[PDB]
């Protein structure tokens, strides 16, 4: 086992006369992938069994 | 002031220095009204102008008050049989009788693109907005900005009178987002965007003179960044979808955006360099090169 | 010792700048002294500049100015009227509950809490109540407990019909999450309103 | 059992918020509860956005109340303190008592780390032991606080990208797995990975170097870049040095020193700042001044 249209439709700090509330971003934030290894439990130990049999 | 400019230019025999000084002041104080493509369609082409006006306005155009068109717009019979011919028969006016019709044309452009509407109605609305752009263009732009709202049941910013709109033209690019697939409304919004960009340039140039009672480089950088942001938004609008490529509203909208970008590059050759230094996705590379 | 009209007219050329500056103590004092001036300068002056001033104060960075503007808005809605702010202040406050920031959402929740006791019960049933009901699925753990406290506060204000129809099921749904603070707040709200 | 204890905690917090210290048995029970609570936390506390990270308080209850009035109330918004709230202050026991009360009451709404002053050899030479001996009469509250300070976590990981810690980087540490495999239940020594994690300082040195304090090293920009690139981090938050604006960026926006103690030692007269991080990892530096007494 193991871009700007949306930023424009909600801009101007809802006032159209001042700057933004925040002061910028640090990196990217809210990492998209966030994937966890959940392939399978069964039929995984049998591959290890076949590999050990080949090695034997 | 534009109606007065037109009615003063119409009198060239008398009013010698008055019209000259008025135009010399309009060309300096209001550069957003001296756009050539705004009031160039009123030139003669082949003499066919006013012919249909003199030959198709006697039996009609006499009992078509704005209230009738207004009540014909909003009704349970949303069929486009009567409103079509009504809005078509009044296209022969001299662009001076459409002032009471401008209020009825506005505030309904957002309701127009609801669902299942024909193509000729949008074309007639665009032609009416174009012939109404030659007179009182500022109020028309304000009304069209206030009419094209997201309509999300919540009021965030309303009526954009003259200050919150001329300071940042980008508001004309945060509309209902349904006009992106609408060539006539997209062209109207592009005209308004160009006009408001010029108006913002003039407003900043006038504001840097009424202060401190360096700043010029800051104003130049702000204007360059604003033009670059507008170009980037117009380029991102050209994206196909959110998930035929030749025969669709997307093609016409991309062509109109490329035309506006070509006009902007002809006006200022530095914003093109700034945008290319900023960059844009590659999916727009074969479109801008072959379109501009 | 000075007439209200005189002190309100003398502070006009200065409130256009002292209302928004670097420090916040001056802003706090201006917000605290405003309710003695907005009721004397009429209503046109309010919708002219004071509405924008309060809407800008409600989104300030610090929390003291935010709570001061909240209390000032409460005082203004108690002094002027109920149906007057139904179409001028309530929609603008409810439209702020759509930002990705949790601070503005907490501010709107505090405003709903402070206005639920002045605006009666008919408006807080179908205008301000659906917002608090829909802001329960917020993944931010610092907004769910605020929504639960807001429901607890508006409990005694609203009738038993609304508390039994939609408040009880949404409270039962909120009591079955993984966090402990929101769960304790919801259990306290259930045990104080005798709904469970 | 739980409701009465919660109400007692609220009463203790409301009493502490009025410049009123607790009794011996109350402080003992609070320290015990904090010991059973902080035992489950690891060395690198996984903090989730949005938060509002602060810096040093150095035992300033009035400045802490000013910070709470500026950066939102404690139960409402999250807080991340990076140590130094026990020494060099007239009201030092009240600050740490309020902090530990908020921690045991809002364990998922506030996080506190360990600083160089949270020890047994530093509190005896800076006045905290003297304050505990003068106020409570005996020297048992100080013993309880020093026994509890060993359970405080070392660092914090905000959104898997921001790495908050009191001191700074370490030459014997190359990844967060080494920090997670440290025994924090130990007095801060004069040398080692924990001493450097609690006594480091950034500079334009480049590489390493002995610090003028007496403990910990001094890293440069290349070391910060290597540490941020080898751990998937994008920023390193710290609070160990005195600044003027409140926040200071170093090493090409890689290290952020956040000193949230206004008027340090009542002689500098500087400002203070905190960093509020929103849900989308957007940072806002909220500054403030010492409140008038
Ligand atoms: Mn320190
Ligand atoms: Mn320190």
């Amino acid at each position: 086992g193991q871009t700007n249209r949306r930023h424009t439709a909600a801009v101007p700090g809802p006032g159209g006369i001042w700057s933004v509330f925040h002061a910028g971003v640090i990196g990217r934030g809210l990492k998209p992938p966030k994937f966890v290894q959940s392939r399978n439990q069964q039929e995984v130990i049998y591959n290890t069994q076949s590999l050990l049999s080949l090695l034997v | 002031i534009k109606f007065l400019i037109r009615q003063a230019q119409g009198l060239q025999q008398e009013l010698g220095g008055l019209h000259s000084a008025l135009l010399r002041l309009l060309a300096t104080n209001y550069p957003h009204l001296c756009i050539v493509d705004d009031w160039i369609c009123e030139e003669e082409i082949t003499g066919t102008d006013a012919l249909l006006r003199r030959m198709l306005l006697t039996n009609n155009a006499k009992n078509h008050s704005p209230k009738q068109l207004q009540e014909a717009f909003s009704a349970v019979p949303v069929n486009n049989t009567q409103v079509m011919q009504i809005i078509e028969h009044l296209t022969l006016l001299s662009a001076s009788e459409l002032i009471p019709y401008a209020e009825v044309l506005t505030s309904n452009m957002s309701q127009l693109l609801n669902s299942g509407v024909p193509r000729r109605i949008l074309q007639t609305v665009n032609k009416l907005w174009m012939v109404l752009n030659t007179v009182m263009p500022r109020r028309l732009w304000v009304m069209t900005v206030n009419a094209l709202q997201p309509s999300i049941k919540f009021v965030r910013q309303q009526k954009y009178t003259q200050n919150d709109l001329m300071i940042d033209p980008l508001i004309v690019l945060r509309c209902d987002q349904r006009v992106h697939r609408c060539p006539p409304l997209m062209d109207i919004t592009l005209h308004m965007l160009n006009g408001y960009l010029l108006a913002s340039k003039a407003y900043l140039s006038a504001h840097l003179k009424e202060t401190e009672q360096t700043r010029e480089e800051l104003k130049n950088a702000l204007l360059a960044a604003q033009d670059s942001a507008a170009v980037q938004i117009l380029l991102e609008i050209c994206l196909p979808t959110e998930e035929d490529n030749l025969l669709c509203n997307l093609r016409e909208v991309q062509c109109l955006i490329c035309c506006l970008l070509h006009q902007m590059y002809i006006a200022d050759p530095n914003i093109a360099k700034l945008v290319h230094f900023q960059g844009y996705p590659c999916e727009l590379l074969p479109l801008t090169v072959a379109g501009i | 010792v000075i007439g209200i009209r005189q002190l309100s007219q003398s502070l006009l050329p200065a409130i256009v700048e002292l209302a928004e500056d670097a420090k916040w103590r001056v802003r706090l004092a201006i917000i605290e002294y405003m309710p003695l001036l907005a009721g004397q300068l009429g209503v046109e002056f309010f919708d002219e500049k004071l509405n924008s001033l309060c809407m800008a104060w409600l989104v300030d960075h610090v929390y003291a100015i935010r709570e001061a503007a909240t209390s000032n808005l409460k005082k203004l809605v108690e002094k002027f009227g109920k149906e007057w702010a139904h179409a001028t202040i309530i929609p603008k406050v409810l439209a702020m509950s759509g930002d990705p920031n949790y601070l503005h959402r907490m501010t709107t929740l505090f405003c709903i809490n402070v206005l639920s006791e002045v605006c009666g019960q008919d408006i807080t049933t179908k205008h301000m109540l659906p917002t608090v009901l829909r802001m329960a699925g917020d993944p931010v753990a610092n907004v769910r407990f605020n929504v639960a406290k807001s429901l607890q506060k508006i409990g005694p204000i609203l009738d038993n019909s609304t508390l039994q129809s939609e408040v009880k099921p949404i409270l039962e749904k909120l009591t079955q999450d993984q966090d402990v603070d929101v769960k304790y707040f919801a259990q306290e709200a259930l045990t104080v309103l005798s709904l469970a | 059992d739980e409701k009465v204890f919660t109400k007692e905690l609220d009463q203790w917090i409301e009493q502490l918020n009025e410049c009123k210290q607790l009794s011996e048995s109350q402080v003992k029970s609070l320290c015990e509860k904090a010991k059973e609570i902080l035992t489950k936390e690891s060395n690198v506390q996984e903090v989730r956005c949005p938060v509002t990270v602060c810096g040093d308080v150095h035992g300033q209850f009035h400045d802490l109340m000013e910070l709470f009035r500026i950066g939102g109330k404690s139960p409402d918004t999250n807080y991340l303190f990076m140590g130094d709230y026990v020494d060099r202050g007239y009201y030092s026991v009240e600050t740490v008592t309020l902090l530990v009360a908020l921690k045991v009451r809002y364990r998922e709404r506030i996080t506190i780390l360990r600083g160089n002053h949270e020890s047994r050899q530093i509190t005896q030479v800076y006045g905290f032991y003297d304050e505990c001996l003068r106020k409570y009469g005996n020297a048992n509250v100080w013993k309880y606080f020093t026994d509890l300070f060993d359970y405080l976590p070392l660092t914090a990981l905000v959104d898997g990208q921001i790495f908050c810690l009191h001191g700074g980087l370490s030459p014997s540490i190359d990844t967060l797995d080494h920090i997670r495999a440290l025994d924090r239940l130990q007095e801060v020594p004069h040398e080692g990975p924990m001493c450097d994690l609690l006594w480091s300082d950034p500079d334009d040195r480049g590489g390493w170097g002995i610090s003028p304090r007496g403990a910990g090293y001094t890293f440069g920009q290349d070391i910060s870049e290597t540490f941020n690139h080898a751990n998937g981090l994008t920023l390193v938050s710290r609070a160990h040095q005195l600044v003027m604006e409140g926040y200071n960026w170093c090493h090409d926006r890689n290290v952020v020193t956040i000193f949230s103690a206004p008027n340090y030692c009542y002689r500098c007269g500087n400002q203070a700042a905190i960093m509020e991080l929103d849900d989308t990892l957007k940072y806002s530096f909220l500054q403030f001044d010492p409140a008038p007494r």
